[PDB]
């Protein structure tokens, strides 16, 4: 985990989250 | 004169007296859930 983030995720986890994307 | 959404429902309309466009947003709704301890303990509930 990266302590500087708003959500303590690791560098690699951030990469994963940035790749996968009524009435 | 009329706009439509994916469901073919009305999205917006042009007012027939004054030619301005009005958006139509369906009135607030949602599911209602009841949070409860079993009735063998209490009849008090919370509502979500
Ligand atoms: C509705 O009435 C207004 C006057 O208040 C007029 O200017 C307007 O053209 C009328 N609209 C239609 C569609 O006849
Ligand atoms: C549930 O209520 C009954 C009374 O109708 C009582 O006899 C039983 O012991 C209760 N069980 C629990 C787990 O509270």
């Amino acid at each position: 985990p990266d302590p500087s983030k708003p959500s303590k995720r690791s560098f690699i986890e951030d990469l994963l989250f940035n790749k996968v994307t009524k009435f | 004169q009329f706009g439509r959404d994916i469901a073919d429902t009305t999205d917006a309309v042009r007012d027939p007296q004054t030619l301005e466009i009005l958006d139509i947003t369906p009135c607030s709704f949602g599911g209602v859930s009841v949070i409860t301890p079993g009735t063998n303990t209490s009849n008090q509930v919370a509502v979500l």
